[PDB]
């Protein structure tokens, strides 16, 4: 179901994740909860999702925002969606 | 003017002589509809009117 | 299996800014229009909000009268009248008959100037400029009466708690009576030029239609009520001065359109002339302000000759009178509608809360309902009939 | 109901005797007995209509305000077709600071009634716009000046204060001069807002007398 | 952030208030050339903080109208009749002043005043008058970056001679040397725009090789404030260049880009030709009054100063010593004025 | 119509922030702010505006704060406020803060305020 | 009142009056006596939903009975207008306006109160009454 | 000390009938909308 290469989208999303003040230093990879591993706040999570909105020209449902929790979940969501 | 040589404000003091009484009203006692509609006219002849007050109160 | 029917969309969210041929003051009006027809009108006010209500709370009762003069620069006397009536009700002060007559007289005079300005500025907004200049000479004649009684042509501050500031100068009643002998002819001259004019008829008929139910629902008062068929006048239904003695007839129209309200305003001018004539003939002699010197200042010779009068003068011009704790709402039939003051007193020398009820606030709220389906040109006429003053709307 | 002009001549009367009596002395008792749940207390005092008469003031709670207003407008005997104004008064000494005041007119009864709902900063008052269309702007003004939220209002926005104003000016804790001031800057060719500075400070003159008794 | 005092003697006594318009700052300033482009912003900065500014001006009520709004009541003093040759008036102007800023300069010559008068004679006489007083504590002179004694252009040479005279008479004076100043009322971008749009051809001296360091007006005004807030700055010359160094060709290209001109209207008017076309026209200027038709650009002095690199010397004082980060003049608010004209979505 | 096979708001502020972020491009285009500021740059300011009100925990006060913030957004969205308002109140201070260079003061916080003014509670202008 | 129309019309016709003052806006129906009787009887039928021993219901019953009486002795429709101080059209609209709020009153049921309900009433005594005499 | 027996009677009675809902300390200050440095 991967519309575009898994390596490219993961590299791009982690590149945008690095841009946030924290969420860096020793652990920027997969299996990292936004609020339980990276110290991100909920508003910071929403802003990062909007930055991915700018990067990948595709919208995210708000209920999906309630569902997304991890770096894996965001890349899976963006690869799944055909507009990508 | 009868106030030149006869000065007594307490007799003519209306500002500080107002008071408020207290009552308690209950739903158990029925309202008197006889007062409201017994005095109401039933025909044009029985109509009574309240005239407009010509002047507001003045001391004179 | 029956086809559905789609509809159309409205755009052109214009901004109609402060515009000189309109009701005086600054109006910012955002209008959403489907083509040339208005679908929503949202008046933006607060451009002349000077914080009047809160300033009153920091001043004594006598120090706050000029606020009411400046709330409505067109009709000063009627605006200060409600404030002084409310303070009188809380103070339980009785006004002498001469002062009551003077208040009624000057209220009718300011009513006439208000109606002159309303009608002629409305005609100017339509585009006729001759009645406007023909009217300023009359309005000057009336401003000279103001400058005679108070020394200020506009912000007299003549009405005071318990009576009037000074007595009528000698010779004033003759001049007012002469102005009255010629006023009817001047009004007839204006009425011929306006009434019966085909362009004026076409511009004003069936514009701004209001029904009696709509007027009561939106809280309108005065000419708006009387142009729709409502026989309601505060001067008659709820008299507040020697207005009860006065003999005059309510003008009534039924359509509710702009033309009906113009006719009502002209007839109101005539009725005010009749009331002025009655006041002139029946003007009593005696005190013009209340005899009580614990609420009104003593006369200057009296303060300069008596110790008690000097004490009262000092304590009235420094501290002011203390108004007993209570609340009251007193309304007057202002030329623009019903103007009321909700005064809350806690027993001090300053008002705790002085809410001002604007007659034009409800009319501007009614603007959207009235100005539905109209054109860009109709907005000026609709605003003219409401006759809104934005210093009066924005306290 | 609606005071449609009926009598062409000799309508000199202020109103009929019975209509005056029912509203001069039976009005408060009639309201309390007819709709007891809505009313908590009633005050008869100096008249709004005139100096000589007396009109009721009813205190009700925020939950019952909509039903009380609907009853007042459409009851056959009491037809308060008009909402004169809506107002709030700030009483910082009380836990429930704000008293939202409703002023009504009955053209048929030639009478005025005053309705008060006592709330605090957090609680909200249901909007009565469906009962009287005039309420919309009055409730918007009350929200702007005092900060009282009105529930189910069609669009609750500030009216009088400047754009971007966050404080509520008529609250007794708000400074008379405010917190900010407006000036044009030459460097930045814009009109800007700055913290307040006063060339001459407001002079409060304390005139209260120890011997006065009217102050409550 | 903590407000820093104006380092003037006995300021601590007089100063009081938050530092705003209605506050009291212990600075009384005589800004010569107040109605000018540079002077108006300096007056705004000094008066904004509650200080009193004396503005001597040659009679022109409409030109000095913006200065009236700058300060509170009695803070901006406008003296009606200013003459550079009148000593008594200069003494009266600086009577109460403890800081004097000189922004008086002429871009072009006329019959009444030459470069040698305004840029040399006035600084020396004013320097003597300030020196004899003693009350004046700070002196600031504004000059160009390219001003040098060994300069072909007469304007930039006379300016350097006047600066040396000022340094001789007042040793503790500070010589502010900004680059081409960008602003709404500037003579840099406005003249370039007028050249590109209402002129038949835009002559560019050589190919635009000459390098320049333009700076924003707010940056120079803040640098003046930082000079006055530090006494250690006295006796030093500050080269207030911009953050980025650009050749004239880059600036012309970027103006063409921002304005979305159809194509390039600039032409190559190489040197040794402007030196022949404008050489008689300088003598024409010296015998005729000020005329809007021809000025500044159409002079040999402008060509001579546009064949050299007006850049800050490597070892030099600048914005970093004053702890100011200059804003870029090709982006942001600085470029809004030219941006409003056309951006290709506009008209 | 049935078979056994047939059948087998703590974050209100987050929603308000999502509304603001989604409406940001519209106010950028409406207020001609493309060149002056970027979408990311405003998204950064909006978070601080939200964070100033963090201490509150009561639901009703939170509701009032959210309603007021929605009003603040609606002013810009409906063109009640103007371009210069957006420049003055959000974009300019953020750009000033980025452009600010300051010397790390060796004096503690008390010493600096003591040198500055007698009453620290009074504000300072043009610091 | 005074008509503001220069045209001369007869106001004793009792229909030209209604056309002039705009009663037709309130209701397009003529508003005869029988319509008033029907409206009052329909209000009486409607108020049956309110419990029998409810003060509101007693009030509506008393008012409807009073107006049915006033209809009784007065055979002229204008006489009813004079006694009730209203046009027949607005008298008819009155009962419908009463009908609109019955649903809102049946949702909250204001008449339900405990048998110890007590509403304190404060009354104002004027100083003019005591000072002049007692 | 006895009683005012005036409008203050209804004032006190309105006081005792009504009450305010409890909120955490300082929460209302945020609702006020004034500068936070005021507190
Ligand atoms: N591009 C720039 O703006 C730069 C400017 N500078 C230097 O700063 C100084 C001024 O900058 P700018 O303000 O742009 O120049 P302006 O010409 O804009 O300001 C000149 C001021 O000097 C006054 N002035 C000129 N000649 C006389 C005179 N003979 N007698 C009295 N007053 C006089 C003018 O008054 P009036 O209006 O009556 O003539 C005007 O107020 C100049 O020396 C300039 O070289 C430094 C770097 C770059
Ligand atoms: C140009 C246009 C700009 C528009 C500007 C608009 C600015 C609006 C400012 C309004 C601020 C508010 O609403 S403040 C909303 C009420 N404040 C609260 O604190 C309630 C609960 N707070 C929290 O949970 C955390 O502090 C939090 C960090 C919010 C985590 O958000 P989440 O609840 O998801 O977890």
């Amino acid at each position: 179901s991967s519309f575009l290469p898994k390596e490219e989208v993961e590299s791009r999303i982690i590149a945008q994740v690095k841009e946030q003040n924290l969420a860096a230093g020793i652990k920027v990879e997969l299996s990292s909860r936004f609020d339980k591993d990276l110290g991100l706040d909920s508003l910071d999570k929403v802003e990062l999702l909007i930055s991915l909105e700018e990067d990948f020209g595709v919208e995210v449902p708000d209920a999906e925002i309630d569902k997304i929790h991890t770096v894996e979940d965001a890349v899976n969501f963006f690869i799944s969606n055909p507009s990508s | 003017p009868k106030l030149v040589y006869d000065i007594k404000y307490f007799a003519r003091d209306y500002r500080r002589n107002n008071s408020y009484t207290v009552r308690s009203v209950d739903s158990k006692t029925p309202f008197d509809y006889s007062k409201v509609f017994g005095s109401a006219p039933l025909k044009p002849a029985d109509v009574k009117t309240v005239r407009i007050p010509e002047v507001m109160p003045h001391r004179g | 299996m029956k086809p559905l029917t789609p509809s159309k969309v409205s755009n052109f969210t214009i901004n109609f800014g402060p515009q000189h041929p309109a009701a005086h003051g600054v109006l910012r009006l955002v209008l959403e229009m489907d083509g040339e027809i208005i679908k929503r009108a949202d008046p933006h006010i607060g451009l002349l909000h000077r914080g009047t209500e809160k300033l009153l709370e920091y001043k004594t009762y006598n120090q706050g009268i000029p606020y009411f003069d400046r709330l409505d620069y067109v009709s000063m006397m009627c605006m200060e009248h409600s404030y002084v009536l409310a303070i009188e009700q809380l103070l339980n002060v009785a006004v002498p008959l001469r002062g009551q007559y003077i208040r009624v007289l000057f209220s009718e005079i300011t009513r006439i100037m208000n109606h002159i300005l309303a009608i002629t500025c409305h005609s100017m907004d339509v585009g006729a400029l001759t009645p406007f200049l023909w009217a300023f000479e009359e309005r000057e004649k009336l401003f000279e009466f103001y400058e005679r009684v108070s020394g200020a042509r506009m912000h007299a501050a003549y009405f005071r708690v318990g009576g009037v500031a000074q007595d009528l100068p000698i010779g004033l009643l003759r001049d007012i009576y002469d102005w009255s002998r010629q006023f009817a002819s001047r009004v007839d001259e204006m009425e011929e030029l306006l009434t019966g004019n085909r362009i004026w008829k076409e511009r004003t008929i069936d514009v701004g239609l209001v029904t009696a139910q709509q007027a009561w629902d939106w809280g309108c008062s005065g000419p708006i009520l009387r142009g729709s068929g409502i026989d309601w006048d505060l001067r008659k239904n709820q008299p507040y001065d020697v207005y009860g003695r006065m003999d005059f007839n309510v003008p009534i129209a039924g359509h509710g359109d702009c033309y009906d309200r113009y006719l009502v305003r002209v007839q109101e001018m005539r009725e005010s002339l009749r009331i002025i004539y009655q006041c002139l003939n029946e003007m009593p002699d005696g005190l013009y302000k209340t005899p009580d010197q614990k609420v009104s200042p003593p006369s200057r010779g009296q303060m300069k000759q008596s110790m008690e009068s000097l004490i009262h003068h000092f304590k009235l011009f420094s501290e002011g009178y203390h108004v007993p704790a209570g609340e009251t709402y007193r309304a007057v039939e202002a030329p623009k509608g019903e103007f009321g003051v909700y005064l809350v007193s806690r027993g001090g020398n300053r008002p705790y809360r002085c809410k001002i009820r604007s007659p034009g606030y409800a009319h501007l709220q009614m603007l959207d309902m009235v100005a539905k389906g109209a054109m860009l040109a109709d907005v000026v006429t609709i605003i003219g009939t409401l006759d809104v003053v934005f210093g009066e709307i924005d306290r | 109901s609606y005071c449609y002009a009926r009598k062409m001549t000799d309508k000199d009367y202020i109103a009929y005797d019975n209509i005056k009596n029912f509203g001069d002395n039976y009005l408060t008792d009639y309201i309390i007995k007819t709709v007891p749940k809505y009313v908590t207390m009633a005050v008869n005092g100096p008249a709004q209509s005139s100096v000589l008469y007396q009109e009721p003031t009813i205190y009700t709670t925020p939950e019952h305000i909509y039903a009380l207003c609907a009853f007042l407008r459409d009851h056959v005997n009491l037809q308060y077709k008009t909402l004169i104004d809506i107002t709030a008064v700030d009483y910082p000494e009380r836990s429930a600071r704000f008293e939202v005041v409703y002023h009504l007119l009955s053209p048929r009864l030639n009478n005025r009634i005053r309705i008060k709902v006592v709330v605090d900063e957090v609680t909200s008052v249901p909007s009565v716009s469906r009962i009287w269309n005039a309420a919309n702007w009055f409730e918007r003004e009350t929200w702007d000046m005092f900060g009282v939220f009105f529930s189910n209002h069609p669009d609750l926005r500030r009216v009088l204060t400047d754009y971007g104003f966050t404080g509520h000016p008529l609250r007794k804790d708000f400074p008379l001069t405010g917190y900010t001031e407006v000036r044009y800057d030459y460097g930045k060719k814009r009109v800007i807002s700055e913290p307040l500075e006063l060339t001459q400070e407001f002079r409060y003159f304390d005139f209260s007398s120890p011997w006065d008794t009217l102050s409550r | 952030s903590t407000l820093k005092p104006f380092d003037l003697n006995a300021n601590n006594a007089v100063r009081n208030g938050p530092g705003g318009r209605s506050s009291i700052g212990g600075v009384v300033a005589t800004v010569f050339g107040a109605n000018g482009f540079i002077g108006s912003y300096v007056v705004n900065e000094i008066s904004k903080r509650g200080n009193q500014v004396v503005c001597p001006y040659r009679c022109n009520e409409n030109k000095v109208q913006p200065l009236k709004q700058m300060g509170d009541l009695g803070q901006v003093v406008l003296l009606p009749e200013f003459d550079i040759h009148d000593d008594e008036y200069i003494r009266r102007a600086i009577s109460r002043s403890n800081v004097v800023i000189n922004c008086v300069g002429i871009r072009q010559e006329t019959k009444n005043y030459s470069y040698k008068d305004v840029h040399v004679d006035f600084p020396t006489r004013l320097a003597k008058i300030v020196a004899e007083s003693g009350k004046v504590e700070r002196f600031i002179q504004v000059s160009e970056m390219g001003a040098d004694v060994s300069h072909a252009s007469r304007r930039l040479q006379t300016k350097a001679v006047g600066d040396e005279a000022i340094m001789k008479y007042i040793p503790d004076a500070t010589i502010i040397r900004p680059g081409n100043v960008v602003g709404i009322e500037d003579y840099f971008y406005n003249n370039l725009i007028f050249q590109l749009s209402y002129t038949i051809v835009a002559p560019v001296i050589n190919n635009g090789a000459n390098k320049v360091q333009p700076t924003y007006i707010l940056d120079v005004a803040d640098a003046v404030v930082k000079i006055l807030k530090d006494k250690k700055t006295s006796g030093k010359t500050y080269y207030l260049g911009g953050p980025e160094t650009l050749t004239m060709r880059q600036i012309y290209d970027h103006l063409i880009d921002t304005l979305r001109l159809s194509n390039d209207d600039t032409v190559n008017l190489r040197y040794e030709l402007a030196k022949m076309l404008y050489k008689p026209l300088d003598t024409l200027r010296t015998k005729l009054p000020e005329f809007p038709f021809l000025g500044f650009m159409m002079s040999s002095d402008y060509a001579e100063e546009q064949v050299a690199d007006s850049v800050a010397p490597a070892g030099s004082l600048g914005y970093k010593d004053l702890s100011i980060s200059p804003a870029k003049v090709t982006e942001g608010l600085a470029i809004e004025g030219v941006r409003f004209i056309r951006v290709g979505g506009y008209d | 119509m049935t078979s056994r096979f047939a059948y087998v708001t703590c974050q209100k502020a987050r929603n308000l922030y999502l509304e603001a972020c989604r409406c940001l491009p519209f106010i950028h285009r409406l207020h001609k702010l493309e060149e002056i500021t970027s979408l990311k740059e405003m998204r950064l300011i909006i978070k601080d505006k939200f964070r100033v009100n963090s201490p509150v925990t009561d639901s009703r006060v939170t509701d009032l704060l959210i309603f007021k913030g929605r009003e603040e957004l609606e002013t810009y969205l409906f063109m009640y406020k103007q371009r210069h308002h957006a420049i003055t109140e959000y974009i300019e201070p953020y750009q000033i803060k980025k452009l600010l260079i300051e010397r790390k003061s060796s004096n503690s916080a008390f010493l600096d305020s003591f040198y500055e003014k007698a009453y620290p509670l009074v504000h300072s202008k043009y610091a | 009142f005074k008509a503001v129309a220069d045209v001369e019309i007869d106001f004793s016709n009792r229909a030209v009056l209604k056309k002039y003052v705009g009663v037709d806006h309130l209701s397009k129906e003529q508003g005869t006596k029988a319509k008033f009787i029907v409206s009052l009887n329909s209000l009486l039928e409607a108020v049956k939903s309110v419990p029998e021993t409810a003060e509101y219901r007693k009030a509506i019953e008393a008012t409807c009975q009073y107006r049915l009486k006033v209809c009784g002795e007065n055979n002229s429709d204008a006489a009813i207008e004079e006694v009730l101080d209203a046009h027949l059209e607005e008298l008819i609209a009155e009962s419908k306006e009463e009908l609109r709020i019955l649903p809102v009153l049946l949702e909250s049921k204001p008449w339900d109160v405990p048998a110890d309900y007590s509403a304190p009433v404060f009354d104002y005594v004027d100083a003019s009454t005591i000072l002049d005499k007692k | 000390a006895t009683a005012p027996q005036d409008f203050s009677l209804a004032m006190k009675k309105a006081d005792e009938i009504y009450s305010g809902k409890t909120v955490k300390a300082g929460d209302i200050g945020f609702s006020a909308g004034v500068p936070l440095e005021t507190y």
